[PDB]
């Protein structure tokens, strides 16, 4: 890898200056060098392996949609005959958002995921598991479309048992995991039942343990109850 | 489309 | 090049997809793969290839500025040393930048220029000619930079000499070349006297020809004017 | 940084 001559640390700080700059494809290929390195990631480092990879592939999803839309458009009755091109540049950007996210799925496998004893660890990779096979699924259309599905159901699955046992319900790394889950239930699933009823205990649960928490633990887990709610605002 | 972090 | 296999037809068709889709990389390459083909470019096509470009180069820019600010803090006295990584950094990004500006120079040489005879055509490659070279300029610190601002001066004033003996003092693309020159002046030659002389002539020239124009040309003309007055107003 | 097009 072209990051492999470059120190653990320097990837690090290469990668917290790519974000100061919006300079998220970097970021992402510092923090790759980084993992690579072999040695488990800390809480903060885990954090900027998450924000790269989510603004790389957010854009990527982004520009999925539009195209998507456009290619929805070019095929109903009337619509003039334009030829290859949008299915042709729809797929482009599939194939590149499909190798990120097969990245990403790397990485955790290899060997993330495994390493991951402690609970916060194993549940935000988990988690990340579950994000980008959901990635993978908003795009997919053939033989393994169920497959796929049922990979981010998986992961999701095995990061909300680990997260109810281990950690308080206020844990922003669950509350983000369950906001998460109970989407790809919604839009992935075809469950919004199962949706609405997943962001609403999740929520409701942890407007119990509020009072547990200091000001600032506080400010983190409203920040993402606040989530919960306008997805069940959306939903209602 | 629906939040997500 | 990895364009050439594609239609012309297509790569443009593309670029406006790209557009849509805020992909300005690939618009960037496929408005490169079209210039290519080795046919003169339409006003619509010479206003694609811009767009594409000044968005991925206005991207590298503004990164380039965060690290440089870094950069020039971590150069302060009592500033910690944190080894190479922010020089790395900020050379790598200028590096990207550089071979930006270099690769539309290189379509502004071979051959669009030479083949563009049209005022509008002509003045609009050299106002980019002018325009890549200040970028360049911008980041220039060696035994070149001064020939660097030179070449940006020279294009800049052929494109101001044919677009004041052939087109109106309204038309945009001498309304804009005019603006851009007089940011050259202000911020690469150290001649904020000229950036504002030039500013407010061109200003008060255009207005005195307002009346010439229909509704729509007199929107598109006003809109520039109000950029002039925009400097002039930080200026002063 | 002033307004260019
Ligand atoms: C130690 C560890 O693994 N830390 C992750 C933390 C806690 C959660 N956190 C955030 O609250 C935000 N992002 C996020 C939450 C949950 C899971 C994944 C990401 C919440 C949304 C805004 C940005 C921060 C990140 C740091
Ligand atoms: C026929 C040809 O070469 N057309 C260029 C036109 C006219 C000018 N124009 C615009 O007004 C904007 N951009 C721009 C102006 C002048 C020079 C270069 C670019 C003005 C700023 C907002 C976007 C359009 C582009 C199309
Ligand atoms: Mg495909
Ligand atoms: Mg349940
Ligand atoms: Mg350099
Ligand atoms: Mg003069």
């Amino acid at each position: 890898g072209a990051m492999g001559s470059m120190e653990r640390a320097s990837l690090i700080q290469k990668a917290k200056l790519a974000e100061q700059a919006e300079r998220y494809e970097d970021m992402a290929a510092f923090m790759k060098g980084a993992v690579e390195k072999g040695e488990e990631l800390s809480c903060e480092e885990r954090n900027l392996l998450s924000v790269a990879y989510k603004n790389v592939v957010g854009g990527q999803r982004a520009a999925w949609r539009v195209l998507s839309s456009i290619e929805q458009k070019s095929n109903e009755e009337g619509s003039e005959e334009k030829g290859p091109e949008v299915r042709e540049y729809r797929e482009k950007v599939e194939t590149e958002l499909q190798g990120v996210c097969d990245t990403v799925l790397g990485l955790l496998d290899s060997h993330l995921i495994k390493e991951a004893g402690d609970a916060e660890s194993r549940v935000f990779y988990l988690k990340m598991k579950g994000d980008y096979y959901r990635y993978l699924a908003e795009v997919a259309t053939g033989d393994d479309k169920k497959r796929i599905i049922d990979s981010a159901r998986s992961a999701y699955q095995e990061a909300m048992d680990i997260s109810k046992k281990e950690m308080p319900p206020t844990n922003p790394i669950r509350l983000g995991l369950a906001l998460n889950f109970s989407v790809f239930h919604y839009e992935i699933a075809n469950s919004p039942e199962e949706a609405i009823s997943l962001a609403k205990t999740t929520f409701d649960e942890a407007m119990a343990d509020l009072h547990t928490l200091s000001e600032d633990s506080y400010k983190d887990s409203t920040l993402i109850m606040q989530l919960l709610r306008d997805n069940l605002t959306l939903w209602t | 489309f629906p939040a997500t972090v």
